[PDB]
RNA sequence: GUUUUUUCACUGACCCGGUGAGGCGGGGGGGCGAGCCGGGCUCUCGCUUCUGGCGCCAAGCGCCCGGCCGGCCGGGCGCGAC
C-alpha cells in the first residue's frame, strides 16, 4: 500500500523533499483566511489514521492558530 | 499612581485633531502615465484657507486622462500661485513655480 | 474579450427562485383583524351624540392596529353605508377612537337610531 | 461620387492630447484573492530550487507518445456502474437455466503489485495535489524494474476509469494481440525514464528568475562586455 | 438675471422659462463669461492653425 | 572539497507606499544628431507650455454577410489603438 510510503516520507521533514513542500504550502496556507474549508485532507494518509474517511459528512477546515 | 497628561494623549478622544473644517487632505497629484513619460497641465480653480494649517491650499483642477470625468487635487500652494493659472506636472514639465516635476 | 476596466468584479451568475417540495406552515393564517374585530362598539358620550346630531359623524371605539383605511371598509361593510373621512384618535386609555364622518347621502342620527345607540 | 461630408476625423493619443481608448487592461487587472495565489504558487515554482523528486513530474511522455499510449489504454478501462449489471444479468439467466485483463486504477492498488512485480508498464500524473501521494513511485518503479511514464493530466488519466480524477494507472495482463503495442511503448518508455533515472536524480527544477530580471542582469552583462 | 430666486426643492413646481435665459449655459453661465468663452473656444483654435501652419513649414529645408 | 566568517547584489518570503491595481519590462516599426560609398550598422526621441474655451460613448479604411427588383434598402468583424 502506498499509504506506508506516504507515511514515512512525512517523517523525513528535513529533507529536501518535505522542506520544499512544508514551504511553498506554509506560503500558501499565509495569504488565505484563518479559518477556511480545505476540499479535501492535505495529508489524506494521517486523516486516515485520526478516523477520517473518504464519504459524505466529512469535512476538514484548514485553520491557522497564531503562535 | 496616576496617569500623566501625555499618556492620556495617546488614547484620543480628547486630544484628537478637530478635523470638522478642514478642507481634505493636501495630497500631491497620484503618479500615472502622464507624471512619468510626459506632464499633464491642470488649472488653479481657487487658492483656499484650510482650518489649522498656516499654507492656504490651491484646488488644482485636471482633466482625467482615461474617463470624461475632470480630477479636482488639493496641492499646498506654491507662494505666488494664482488663481486661473495652469499649473504643469510631470517627467516633460518645465521649471517655474507652482510645478510638480520629478 | 479585452479587460475594459482595471478591477475584477463578481460575475452575475444565474440565482433560481424557491420552489420548496413542501409549505413549511401548512394553512395560510385566517385573518384576526376582521371587519368584527376591528370595530368594538360605538361611544354613547354626551361629546359623541352631539358629533353624530351635528357634523353627521358616527364615534367608534377600534383594535388599535386598525388603519383609517381598514375602519372606512369596515364601517361600510356592518352597517351599509358610505364614509366622507375617518379621523382616529388613541386615547389616554389606550383604546383607539375613530370619528367616522360619512357621505352627506346618509344621516348619522337616522343610522345611529338603526345600530341602536339613544 | 464620393459625399464630401465623410470626412477623416483622426484621433491623437499623445500626452494630455485625448482620452486614451479602451485598450488592454488584462495583465494589469486587480484580480480576486484566489487567482493571485494560484498564480504566484506557478511562480515560485520557478523561483524556489525544486528538488528532483517534485522536478521529474515536469518531465512528461511528450504528445505523440502520450496520445499512443491512451488508444491502448482505452481497450483495458474498467467498465462502468451501467455495464456491470450486464455481466450480473447473465449470472441471473445462466443460474436460472473468465473475467478479461482491465486497468488497475489508484495509488494502493498500483503500489502493492509494483511490490508483487505483475505492473507491466505504470502510467502516474503529474498533476496529483499533494504530491508525496505519488513521489515515491517513480523511484519505487525504477528499483523494481517496473518502466513507468508520466502523463499530463490526472483528469485525462481520470477518464480511462469512469471518474473525475486518478494518479496512477498499470497495466498487469493485455489481449495477446496488444501484447506487441505495450512492448513498443516500454522500449520507448524504459529509454526515457528508468534508463536516465541516475540523471532525473540530479536535475533540480525553478531556480530560474522573472523575465524582467533576467533582462536587467543580460543587459549589465553587455554594458560589461 | 432672469433666474427666480427661490428655495431650491421649488423648482420642480416652476416651469422651465423661469429657471432658465433663452441662451448657450442659459441660467447656468453670466452673459460676460460666455461672451469671453466664445472668443476664447475661437481665438484658441486659430492660434492652433498659425502652429500647425508654421509647422510644416519648418519641415521644408530640412 | 567541508564548514565558519566579512563585504558586495539577488528576489522569492517579509515589509512599506500608490492606485478605480490604466500603458510595466523586453522586442518591432517610425523621427533627428553621429558615421563608410541605392545598402546597413554604435545610439537617440516619441505628438499637449502664450489665453480662467472644447475634449468620452470613433471617424476613416479594410473584411464578410441577411429582401425587393447586376443597380436601389441594414448588421457583424478587423485595423485605427503593434
Amino acid at each position: 500500500g502506498a499509504y506506508k510510503y506516504i507515511q514515512e516520507l512525512w517523517r523525513k521533514k528535513q529533507s529536501d523533499v518535505m522542506r520544499f513542500l512544508l514551504r511553498v504550502r506554509c506560503w500558501q496556507y499565509r495569504q488565505l483566511s484563518a479559518l477556511h474549508r480545505a476540499p479535501r485532507p492535505t495529508r489524506p494518509d494521517k486523516a486516515r489514521r485520526l478516523g477520517y474517511k473518504a464519504k459524505q459528512g466529512y469535512v476538514i477546515y484548514r485553520i491557522r492558530v497564531r503562535r | 499612581g496616576r496617569v500623566i497628561r501625555g499618556q492620556r494623549k495617546g488614547a484620543g478622544s480628547v486630544f484628537r485633531a478637530h478635523v470638522k473644517h478642514r478642507k481634505g487632505a493636501a495630497r500631491l497629484r497620484a503618479v500615472d502615465f502622464a507624471e512619468r513619460h510626459g506632464y499633464i497641465k491642470g488649472i488653479v480653480k481657487d487658492i483656499i484657507h484650510d482650518p489649522g494649517r498656516g499654507a492656504p491650499l490651491a484646488k488644482v483642477v485636471f482633466r482625467d486622462p482615461y474617463r470624461f470625468k475632470k480630477r479636482t487635487e488639493l496641492f499646498i500652494a506654491a507662494e505666488g500661485i494664482h488663481t486661473g493659472q495652469f499649473v504643469y506636472c510631470g517627467k516633460k514639465a518645465q521649471l517655474n513655480i507652482g510645478n510638480v516635476l520629478p | 474579450k479585452i479587460r475594459t476596466s482595471p478591477t475584477f468584479r463578481r460575475p452575475k451568475t444565474l440565482r433560481l427562485r424557491r420552489q420548496p417540495k413542501y409549505p413549511r406552515k401548512s394553512a395560510p393564517r385566517r385573518n384576526k383583524l376582521d371587519h368584527y374585530a376591528i370595530i368594538k362598539f360605538p361611544l354613547t358620550t354626551e361629546s359623541a351624540m352631539k358629533k353624530i346630531e351635528d357634523n353627521n359623524t358616527l364615534v367608534f371605539i377600534v383594535d388599535v392596529k386598525a388603519n383609517k383605511h381598514q375602519i372606512k371598509q369596515a364601517v361600510k361593510k356592518l352597517y351599509d353605508i358610505d364614509v366622507a373621512k375617518v379621523n382616529t384618535l388613541i386615547r389616554p386609555d389606550g383604546e383607539k377612537k375613530a370619528y367616522v364622518r360619512l357621505a352627506p347621502d346618509y344621516d348619522a342620527l337616522d343610522v345611529a337610531n338603526k345600530i341602536g345607540i339613544i | 461620387v464620393v459625399n464630401p461630408l465623410f470626412e477623416k476625423r483622426p484621433k491623437n493619443f499623445g500626452i494630455g492630447q485625448d482620452i486614451q481608448p479602451k485598450r488592454d487592461l488584462t495583465r494589469f487587472v486587480k484580480w480576486p484573492r484566489y487567482i493571485r495565489l494560484q498564480r504566484q504558487r506557478a511562480i515560485l515554482y520557478k523561483r524556489l530550487k525544486v528538488p528532483p523528486a517534485i522536478n521529474q513530474f515536469t518531465q512528461v511522455l511528450d504528445r505523440q507518445t502520450a496520445t499512443q499510449l491512451l488508444k491502448l489504454a482505452h481497450k483495458y478501462r474498467p467498465e462502468t456502474k451501467q455495464e456491470k449489471k450486464q455481466r450480473l444479468l447473465a449470472r441471473a439467466e445462466k443460474k436460472a437455466a473468465k473475467r478479461p485483463p482491465v486497468l488497475r486504477a489508484g495509488v494502493n492498488t498500483v503500489t502493492t503489485l509494483v511490490e508483487n512485480k505483475k505492473a507491466q508498464l505504470v502510467v502516474i500524473a503529474h498533476d496529483v495535489d499533494p504530491i508525496e501521494l505519488v513521489v515515491f513511485l517513480p523511484a519505487l518503479c525504477r528499483k523494481m524494474g517496473v518502466p513507468y511514464c508520466i502523463l499530463k493530466g490526472k483528469a485525462r488519466l481520470c477518464r480511462l476509469v469512469h471518474r473525475k480524477t486518478c494518479t496512477t494507472v498499470a497495466f498487469t495482463q493485455v489481449n495477446s494481440e496488444d501484447k506487441g503495442a505495450l512492448a513498443k511503448l516500454v522500449e520507448a518508455i524504459r529509454t526515457n525514464y528508468n534508463d536516465r533515472y541516475d540523471e532525473i536524480r540530479r536535475h533540480w527544477g525553478g531556480n530560474v528568475l522573472g523575465p524582467k530580471s533576467v533582462a536587467r542582469i543580460a543587459k549589465l552583462e553587455k554594458a560589461k562586455a | 438675471r432672469g433666474v427666480r430666486a427661490v428655495r431650491p426643492k421649488v423648482l420642480m413646481r416652476l416651469s422651465k422659462t423661469k429657471k432658465h435665459v433663452s441662451r448657450a449655459y442659459g441660467g447656468s453661465m453670466c452673459a460676460k463669461c460666455v461672451r469671453d468663452r466664445i472668443k476664447r473656444a475661437f481665438l484658441i483654435e486659430e492660434q492652433k492653425i498659425v502652429v500647425k501652419v508654421l509647422k510644416a513649414q519648418a519641415q521644408s529645408q530640412k
